[PDB]
């Protein structure tokens, strides 16, 4: 069986990495007064099969540049982000992890490697500074990510995210540290280089710039699969969704809802507004964001014990 | 060399033309040498060797965002060099076209910057609007753009019988489109950062460098040729030149976009008061006979032959005139021998002078502030290239 | 071939350009079309010929149909009129 | 008459409400409602190849030789069109046809040479060449875009009934 | 008939000799077109001086350069004509400084008097081949980077000498004396009748 | 021969002018609300 | 049916599918008919309801719209583009200045059409092409796509 | 029938040489083209690759001087209508592979023979047929071996029709450079009595090209047999370690017995894409490269051959390395010639 359950929660996450392109192609398009794809297939959903096999149809081009730390890169971006959604516990997770937020930090944070092994293949100037600049944020807002979510743990008991649905049975932890959510929200916008924070390959063409074909669709299905990712870490982390143990698939419905709605967030936020300054980008996490969360990380060390809430372990 | 790296021409961003190379100490920008020339083309040497009325369609081609409002500035000038004057409906024509024009290039313009900024709904939301407009310009000439409607001596052809209505309706909502694009540009909190305080300009260095356009009036110069020397009839209309302070790409921006609510204005009149009358000046010398004349009577038949074969055999002379393109004073330096043909014509591109500020804006100043720079410009590479 | 005759010979080269191709030619020559035309007679010794429709015809001219021996040709229509 | 587009105490209720702009984004909360707003709009495009996008009856197009309802071509070869045109495009040879008359041996409108400016329309005495109503001309080789008499008088019996109808139109406005 | 107003005429003409009594040296032939336009004409040694006096002076500030540019006539023994164009911001009125430069006699730069023209200047040298003294950096602002020949000089082909095509054998662009497939048909244009001047 | 002209006695009005709306809650408002918020999730 | 050649076919079709459904374009913008073609991106004519992408790198390229006048200068760069682009690549010419010279033919800067740089597929004409004549143009580039037939010459050879 | 010659000399002028060029996508073929294109001249090019392959020789042919027709070697109609308005035939059909349905004595005889007659029957002025350098009917390599069978039959189904015959060419593109050079893969480089005895000529592409052009446009040949050979001959050891020495790669030459490798060669032959190594190949390689007996072929017709270091570096760059590129030929060493 175990096999099977691995076939589900990755194929299904694949396919369905898939049909986001094509959300994201539509919902973008008609804020902008456009159908979007509609014509190859019915209703665009044979649009994101269709470029899938003309991306790995069209040479990978090797350029006059490492010969690994170019095919490294992307098969590392697709397995971490894949690999992910190996703990997150929808329902009842499939590997469960006693320290599994760790995990799921630890995984992300290697991704950042990717961008920078890409940049140093490419050997061109364009992605060497996009490359540095794309590690830069990506790191720091790592800092302030890593920290939001030790103000969470603190007041769940536990890196296992498991025990979130115990700790969210009666009211989503967005109304208590709903501060950080905002704040975690704006982080998980940054580390998938979504818009307000996509600086790295931006119209200027970062570490694709010289990826085509087969490792650009790679690293490429490996973010939008993040983006799905973070948004299901935020719902499960900050909006619980109503779990019954006598039927789980409710949490998984809800979970379905949520989730789709903070990912057609991200797509809303991308066309809204215009993309951040590099140095914007971190005097926004430096001096806006770390302080504010330095300073209400100590505010979840100190609401447990004055409140007597000290969460109970396990 | 601080890294010295050469914008792309391919680039999104830019006008596809611009080889910026750039000396970069990391993302600081040292020294910005501008490249021009990749869209040369020898417009003004061609104009030497083509007759009045088949250079005219050059002129729509050296900045065609602003289609028309060039023609306008080579009409000018001939009708000057002839001492001739358009029709009173001809001139009312070239001032409702000349603005519509004005919109569709701030239209250009705005949604283009943020395009490159990284805002891509706002060109999705008023290039509807162009279209729109486009409509106009095609329902009126023949052409979506590159019309060749206004010539030396007045319009081409009355508008269509029913234009003016349709030229109100869309005027009647396009405010509200021009507002939308403000509740996401003008106030967000992120539009402001990357614009604010980036290339702000003196005001007696702008004069220097011979900015002379909105990059003039955002510094707070106050000067609109249209309101210091009047056009055409663009002195009978009433609008409100929008001046700015503290110049920087965000102030510059909201003065486009104000300039974008004054042409509307403008529009509005020239629809309630246009007179009924001729298109063309009725001298045959200039203007060529209408058909029906041309396939009666003798004198227009050899009229509409010459006219077309040789040309207006314009009186020699040279004048320079100067018009509020919506870049800026863009203006033709025509010389003119008695002959049919020009002898010179240079045409002043505002974006020659703006380009060449780009050095002395862009200084400290990173990557991606050089990106918003090239915007606030309205750089087209053919005005400038010619 | 076509109205003007433009052929190409077997020693010509030149003509490979059609080989697996075809040549532009016209059906309806106009050669044949006027002198398929009725010769418009009248009674005025001359006549005009507006080419017909004014505005949308050809520049007017008054042609002298005067001698029967000949039938005014209007040199844009090629329309022979009868006296 | 001159504005100024941008040219400018400090109360708790003032800055708390300037704090809050900062801290909740309540600025950028607008902006994605103008965005939410128009995903509710109609898309404003066309199915191309089902619906066209409209152009009036003075649209120039593709290049016609129209002939007269008799079936004499009408270009009488004045060679002013030749004259006129800006880009050097059309290219015209004539000789007395046998017939006596006076008709064009070679009439070539180079399309890549031309710029569309409808001068040609514009100049024609008996409108022989007229800017046709036809834009969807795209061709796989270079050579097929220069155009001889043939294709272009093709070109005219093919669109004949609509260039009458366009010109029919437009003619009171030339 | 043009809206002709005797007012400007009159005034710009007052300036004119204003301009040439200021500065009897490097000034000569001052004259008000027909078309409401003054046009001093200065020896070219007069450069620095006449446009340093009119963007320095109460009575004639003329802040911003329009445009530089040079007809060349070729009769004239002195080639070029360079044609500086200012305009008053304070004064609404614009005037014409013009001198005469012959190919290897170069004219000094004014970059010092208004940077605008760094550019100009720079398209001046490339189209007609002026040379201006003392400019920052004179370089092929529109030509391409290995142009041979000033362009817009009445002497040079419209069509040039050198064309690109890409060639396989070297796989890489490369010039070749031009061979144009319809040489430009010089139409002769200009009547045997003139027009009796008015 | 009619020739397009404005209608008589002129078309209507246009808007010239920007009509964005300063609508929002009251800062102090906003803060409450969410301080309150909090308050009842740390309970 | 498992006589290869059919088999074969069917495959071939299947590519040429993909590749014809998404095409992603890049707009070297010379000149205007840039703004023609924005036009296309634009609501009325949306480029990307047939798939094509606004905008793409060379690298992910499958298309490269020439637009505007090909000047000495910048012919250098074109090729290197066209030459940074994948196997599988086209070439649509877009307006009279790159079809061949347009108004600007005889003019010493102007390459007199990107056919003598590039290898064209499709030129679509016009000095402005009309936005739905540039449709018309990348529609053309679909049908010739669709006849391509890559592996039953594989397979005949 | 004849075309007078008018213009300067380059693109869009012309020559008077209409010519059916049967494989012209092929390596040797780009370059005829070329300067077919170059000097002016007509030149229909059959193709049965897919019309996407056939776009690089758009752009060097002027407007209208190249044309395009679809052929199959075994439908006989379709070689008909090429010949039909050619009044020179130049055929370079050749495969080193033995594809699933073509046979090598079906590409090398079958098809020109088919090819010749053909033309006869149009009536061209002249055939210039191609066929490899030192190839005997009792030779080694097949190919060879063949292609000698049919120099002979081509000249019944065409009399007098010119034969150059040139050695393994030196070229961009081409194997001889190109497939030693991507030995890199191969950690050992083979080289059968470790690359001694069988000293080999090579000869520019190019100089082949102009060579056989000149052939059109030139009533000496006739029956001519030419032999394009080369500035320099070499023994095959410092053309191995040359090439690795301009692309900057080690070199190992290892000693292999032919009699294994020949089983190499069938090894890669026995791959379904375009084996990268030829039974035959290996048999060619080291097969002897013979000494100029023939009619001479360059400088003969026209053109000085140029020396392989000469160029070599642009043909070896793109087997280099990330750095070296920006090494150069002068600075390295060029190897010795052994005329033997
Ligand atoms: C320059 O390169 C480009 C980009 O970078 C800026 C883009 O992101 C974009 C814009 C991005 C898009 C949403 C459109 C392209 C979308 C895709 C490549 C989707 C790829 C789809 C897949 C691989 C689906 C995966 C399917 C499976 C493996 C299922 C298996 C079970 C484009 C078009 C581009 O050209
Ligand atoms: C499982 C295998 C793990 C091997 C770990 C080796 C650690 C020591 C370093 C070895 C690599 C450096 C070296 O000496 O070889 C040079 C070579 C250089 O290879 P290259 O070809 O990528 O580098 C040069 C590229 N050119 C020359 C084209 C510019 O290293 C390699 O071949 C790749 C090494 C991969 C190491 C294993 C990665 C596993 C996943 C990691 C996450
Ligand atoms: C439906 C989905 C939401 C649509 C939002 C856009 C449409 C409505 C637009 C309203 C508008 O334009 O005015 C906004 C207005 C515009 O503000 P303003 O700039 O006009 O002025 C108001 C603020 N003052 C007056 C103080 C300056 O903004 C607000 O009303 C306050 C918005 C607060 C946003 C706080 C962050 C988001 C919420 C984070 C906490 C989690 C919430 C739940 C998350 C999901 C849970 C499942
Ligand atoms: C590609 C590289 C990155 C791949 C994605 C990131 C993988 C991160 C793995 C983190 C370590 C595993 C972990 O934290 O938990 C494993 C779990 C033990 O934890 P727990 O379940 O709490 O045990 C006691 C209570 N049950 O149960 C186990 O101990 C299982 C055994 C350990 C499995 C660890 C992960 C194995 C990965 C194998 C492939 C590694 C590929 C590395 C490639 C780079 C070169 C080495
Ligand atoms: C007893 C009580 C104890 C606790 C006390 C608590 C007190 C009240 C709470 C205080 C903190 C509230 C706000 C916390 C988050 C915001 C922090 C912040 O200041 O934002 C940074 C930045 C500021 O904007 P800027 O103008 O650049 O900076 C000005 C100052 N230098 O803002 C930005 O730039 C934002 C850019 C955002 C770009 C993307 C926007 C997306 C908007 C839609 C999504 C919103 C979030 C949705 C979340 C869903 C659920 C997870
Ligand atoms: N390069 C070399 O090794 C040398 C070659 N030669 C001779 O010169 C000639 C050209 O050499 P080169 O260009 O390298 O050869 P290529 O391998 O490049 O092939 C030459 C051409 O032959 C065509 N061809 C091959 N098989 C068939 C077939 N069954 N039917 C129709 N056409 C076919 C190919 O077309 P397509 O691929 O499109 O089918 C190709 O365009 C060869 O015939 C060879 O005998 C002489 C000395 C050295
Ligand atoms: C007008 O100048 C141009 C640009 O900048 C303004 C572009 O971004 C682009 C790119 C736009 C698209 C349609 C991808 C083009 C085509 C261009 O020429
Ligand atoms: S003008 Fe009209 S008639 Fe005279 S030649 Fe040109 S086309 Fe024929
Ligand atoms: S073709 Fe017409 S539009 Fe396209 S570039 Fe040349 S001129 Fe501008
Ligand atoms: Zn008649």
């Amino acid at each position: 069986m175990f096999f099977i359950n691995i076939l589900t929660l990755l194929v299904p996450i694949l396919i369905a990495m898939a049909f986001l392109t094509l959300v994201e192609r539509k919902i973008l398009g008609y804020m902008q007064l456009r159908k979007g794809p509609n014509i190859v297939g019915p209703y665009g959903i044979l649009q994101p099969f269709a470029d899938a096999m003309k991306l790995f149809m069209k040479e990978p081009m090797r350029p006059l540049t490492s010969m690994s730390l170019f095919i490294i890169a992307p098969t590392l971006s697709l397995t971490l982000a894949l690999s992910l959604w190996v703990p997150l516990p929808m329902p009842h997770p499939l590997i469960n992890l006693n320290l599994g937020i760790l995990f799921i930090l630890a995984t992300s944070s290697l991704s950042v490697y990717s961008i920078l092994w890409s940049g140093w293949a490419s050997n061109s100037k364009y992605s060497l500074f996009g490359a540095l600049r794309a590690v830069a944020q990506t790191i720091s807002y790592e800092v302030t990510m890593a920290i939001i979510l030790l103000s969470v743990l603190l007041m769940n008991g536990s890196y296992s995210l498991q025990t979130l649905i115990t700790t969210q049975e009666h009211m989503w932890l967005l109304l208590p540290a709903w501060p950080m959510a905002m704040m975690w929200f704006i982080s998980t916008l940054a580390e998938t280089n979504r818009a307000p924070f996509d600086l790295t390959e931006g119209e200027s063409e970062g570490f694709n710039v010289e990826y085509a074909a087969g490792p650009f669709a790679l690293f490429f299905m490996a973010e939008y699969t993040n983006i799905i990712l973070m948004n299901a870490l935020t719902t499960i982390i900050f909006l619980g969704p109503l779990y019954y143990i006598n039927l789980p698939e409710l949490y998984s419905t809800n979970f379905m809802m949520e989730a789709l709605l903070l990912s057609s967030t991200f797509l809303w936020i991308r066309a809204s507004y215009p993309r951040f300054r590099y140095d914007q980008l971190m005097h926004l996490l430096w001096k806006n964001f770390l302080p504010l969360t330095l300073a209400l990380c100590m505010w979840h060390i100190s609401l447990p014990i004055f409140t007597a809430g000290v969460p109970p372990y396990m | 060399t601080n890294m010295t790296l050469n914008f792309g021409p391919q680039h999104p961003a830019a006008h596809g033309v611009l080889r910026l190379v750039l000396e970069l100490s990391g993302e600081m920008v040292r020294k910005c040498d501008p490249h021009i020339g990749l869209l040369h083309r020898g417009t003004e040497k061609l104009i030497e060797y083509k007759t009045y009325l088949q250079a005219l369609p050059y002129f729509d081609r050296l900045d065609y965002v602003s289609m028309m409002c060039n023609e306008q500035a080579y009409s000018i000038a001939v009708e000057k060099l002839l001492n001739i004057q358009p029709p009173p409906r001809a001139q009312w024509i070239r001032v409702l076209f000349g603005e519509i024009t004005r919109i569709l290039n701030h239209i250009m313009a705005v949604t283009t910057h943020a395009l490159d900024i990284g805002a891509m709904t706002p060109f999705f939301w008023m290039f509807e609007e162009r279209e729109k407009m486009f409509e106009f310009y095609e329902r009126v000439s023949g052409a979506r753009m590159h019309a060749a409607y206004i010539r030396p001596g007045g319009v081409h052809q009355d508008l269509p019988l029913g234009l003016l209505d349709d030229i109100y309706e869309f005027s009647k909502n396009f405010s509200l489109r021009i507002d939308e694009v403000e509740e996401m540009l003008t106030n967000n909190r992120i539009w402001r950062n990357r614009t604010v305080d980036i290339g702000v300009v003196t005001a007696e260095d702008a004069l220097n460098y011979g900015f002379s356009g909105v990059m003039l009036r955002g510094s707070g110069i106050q000067w609109d040729l249209r309101k210091t020397q009047p056009y055409d009839v663009y002195d009978q209309v009433e609008f409100d030149v929008p001046i700015g302070s503290r110049g920087d790409c965000y102030d510059r921006y909201l003065c486009r976009v104000e300039e974008m609510r004054q042409s509307l204005r403008i529009i509005e009149q020239c629809l309630n008061k246009m007179p009924p009358g001729e298109i063309k000046v009725d001298d045959a010398k200039v203007s060529p006979p209408k058909r029906a004349e041309m396939k009666t009577s003798m004198e227009s038949l050899i009229h509409h032959f010459k006219l077309y074969t040789e040309g207006y055999q314009v009186p020699p002379g040279a004048t320079y005139t100067a018009i509020e393109a919506p870049k800026g004073e863009f203006g033709v330096y025509l010389v003119s021998d008695g002959s049919s043909r020009p002898y010179r014509c240079k045409i002043k591109a505002p974006g020659f002078a703006h380009l060449a500020g780009l050095d002395k804006m862009s200084k400290g100043h990173m990557l991606a502030d050089v990106v918003a720079i090239i915007g606030t410009q309205d750089i087209v590479f053919g005005e400038i290239d010619r | 071939i076509t109205h003007t005759g433009q052929v190409y010979d077997e020693k010509d080269y030149r003509r490979v350009r059609f080989v697996d191709r075809q040549k532009e030619v016209n059906e309806n020559f106009a050669i044949d079309l006027i002198a398929q035309q009725p010769v418009n007679e009248v009674e005025h010794r001359i006549i005009a010929c507006d080419g017909g429709g004014g505005a949308l015809g050809h520049p007017k001219v008054y042609i002298n149909l005067d001698k029967e021996t000949k039938t005014g040709t209007c040199g844009y229509c090629g329309l022979q009129f009868k006296q | 008459t001159y504005k100024y587009v941008n040219k400018k105490e400090v109360d708790m209720k003032s800055a708390t409400d300037n704090a809050a702009r900062i801290l909740m984004w309540t600025e950028l909360i607008r902006g994605l409602g103008m965005t939410l707003s128009y995903l509710f709009r109609e898309p404003a495009t066309i199915n191309y190849p089902f619906e066209k996008g409209p152009l009036s009856p003075r649209f120039r197009g593709e290049h016609a030789l129209r002939r007269y309802p008799s079936g004499e071509e009408r270009c009488i070869a004045c060679k002013l069109c030749e004259a006129i045109c800006p880009a050097q495009a059309i290219t015209i040879e004539a000789e007395p046809r046998a017939d006596g008359s006076r008709r064009t041996t070679r009439y070539d409108i180079d399309m890549t040479k031309c710029i569309y400016c409808g001068f040609c329309q514009e100049a024609c005495p008996v409108d022989a060449i007229v800017e046709g109503p036809n834009f969807e001309f795209s061709t796989e080789t270079h050579e097929e875009l220069l155009y001889n008499k043939e294709k272009l008088l093709n070109n005219g019996d093919k669109w004949e009934a609509e260039i009458a109808a366009n010109i029919q139109a437009d003619y009171l406005y030339r | 008939v043009r809206p002709r107003s005797d007012v400007t005429h009159k005034q710009l003409s007052a300036f004119g000799e204003y301009v040439a009594e200021i500065l009897p040296k490097y000034v000569q032939q001052v004259q008000v077109s027909c078309l409401d336009e003054l046009e001093i004409c200065i020896h070219p040694d007069g450069v620095i001086p006449t446009l340093t006096f009119l963007r320095d002076h109460t009575n004639a500030q003329f802040k911003s350069l329009a445009d530089l540019t040079a007809v060349d006539v070729p009769t004239r023994q002195n080639r070029f004509e360079i044609v500086y164009n200012l305009l008053s911001l304070r004064f609404n009125s614009r005037i014409r400084v013009k001198t005469y430069a012959d190919e290897l006699t170069p004219i000094d730069s004014i970059v010092s008097v208004h940077i605008a023209a760094n550019w100009y200047e720079r398209e001046v040298w490339d189209m007609f081949g002026v040379f201006f003294f003392n400019h920052p950096d004179l370089r092929r602002i529109l030509t391409d980077y290995g142009f041979e020949g000033h362009p817009f000089r009445k002497d040079f082909p419209l069509t040039g000498y050198v064309e690109l095509r890409y060639d396989d054998e070297v796989k890489r662009v490369v010039a070749e004396p031009v061979e144009l497939a319809q040489e430009f048909r010089k139409f002769d244009l200009n009547s045997p009748w003139e027009a009796f001047p008015a | 021969v009619k020739q397009d002209m404005p209608p008589p006695g002129g078309y209507g009005p246009i808007d010239y002018k920007r009509n964005l709306p300063r609508r929002g809650l009251s800062g102090y408002s906003m803060f409450a609300v969410g301080i309150g918020a909090l308050i009842f999730g740390y309970w | 049916r498992s006589r290869a050649e059919y088999v074969v076919t069917k495959l071939d079709d299947l590519i040429n599918w993909a590749r014809r459904s998404s095409l992603w374009p890049m707009t070297f913008g010379l000149a205007c008919c840039a703004v023609e073609m924005m036009h296309m991106a634009a609501p009325r004519y949306d480029m990307d309801r047939f798939g094509v992408v606004f905008r793409a790198s060379p690298r992910q390229a499958d298309v490269m719209i020439v637009a505007g006048t090909l000047t000495n200068k910048m012919a250098p760069a074109l090729r290197k583009v066209y030459d940074q682009m994948p196997e599988p690549r086209y070439v649509v010419s877009m307006g009279s200045c790159a079809n061949g010279g347009g108004y600007y033919h005889y003019s010493y800067s102007v390459v007199r059409g990107c056919d003598r740089i590039v290898p064209v597929d499709i030129y679509v004409p016009g000095c402005p092409p009309t936005a739905e004549a540039l449709l018309y143009g990348i529609l053309q580039l679909q049908r010739k796509i669709k006849r391509e037939q890559k592996l039953k010459i594989w397979y005949r050879r | 029938h004849a075309v007078i010659p008018h213009g300067k000399g380059g693109r869009s002028s012309v020559s008077g040489v209409v010519a059916t060029v049967f494989g012209a996508t092929g390596f040797l073929g780009r370059y005829v083209v070329n300067h077919l294109g170059r000097m002016g001249s007509q030149v229909i090019i059959p193709y049965r690759c897919d019309v996407y392959d056939i776009m690089h020789l758009r752009l060097m042919g002027d407007l209208g001087q190249l044309t395009f027709l679809e052929w199959d070697a075994r439908d006989k109609d379709s070689i008909r209508k090429a010949v039909q308005h050619s009044n020179v035939v130049i055929n370079l059909i050749g495969r080193e592979w033995e594809t699933r349905n073509f046979d090598f004595e079906d590409v090398f005889v079958n098809i020109p023979r088919a090819i010749a007659q053909a033309s006869k029957e149009a009536g061209v002025e002249r055939f210039i047929h191609v066929s490899h350098l030192n190839a005997s009917m009792k030779s080694s390599s097949k190919s060879l071996r063949s292609k000698a069978v049919g120099e002979k039959e081509v000249r019944s189904v065409f009399p007098e029709a010119i034969i150059i015959r040139p050695s393994d060419i030196f070229g961009r593109e081409d194997r001889f450079l190109n497939h030693f050079a991507n030995y890199r893969w191969f950690l050992a480089v083979p080289l059968v009595s470790l690359g001694f005895k069988t000293v080999k000529q090579p000869v520019y592409v190019a100089d082949v090209s102009k060579g056989i052009v000149n052939a059109t446009k030139d009533p000496d040949a006739v029956g001519k047999t030419f032999a394009f050979t080369g500035p320099n001959r070499y023994l095959l050891f410092h053309l191995v370690k040359y090439i690795f020495g301009m692309t900057h790669r080690t070199f190992i030459p290892y000693p292999l017995p032919l009699f294994v490798y020949s089983w190499i060669g069938k090894l890669f032959g026995l791959s379904p894409f375009e084996p990268w190594t030829t039974k035959d190949k290996v048999e060619r390689i080291h097969i002897s490269d013979v000494m100029p007996t023939d009619l001479p072929g360059l400088e003969d017709l026209g053109v000085q051959p140029t020396p392989l270091e000469l160029k070599s570096i642009e043909v070896l760059r793109r087997h280099r390395t990330y750095r070296w590129l920006s090494s150069e030929i002068e600075e390295t060493k060029p190897a010795k010639t052994v005329n033997y």
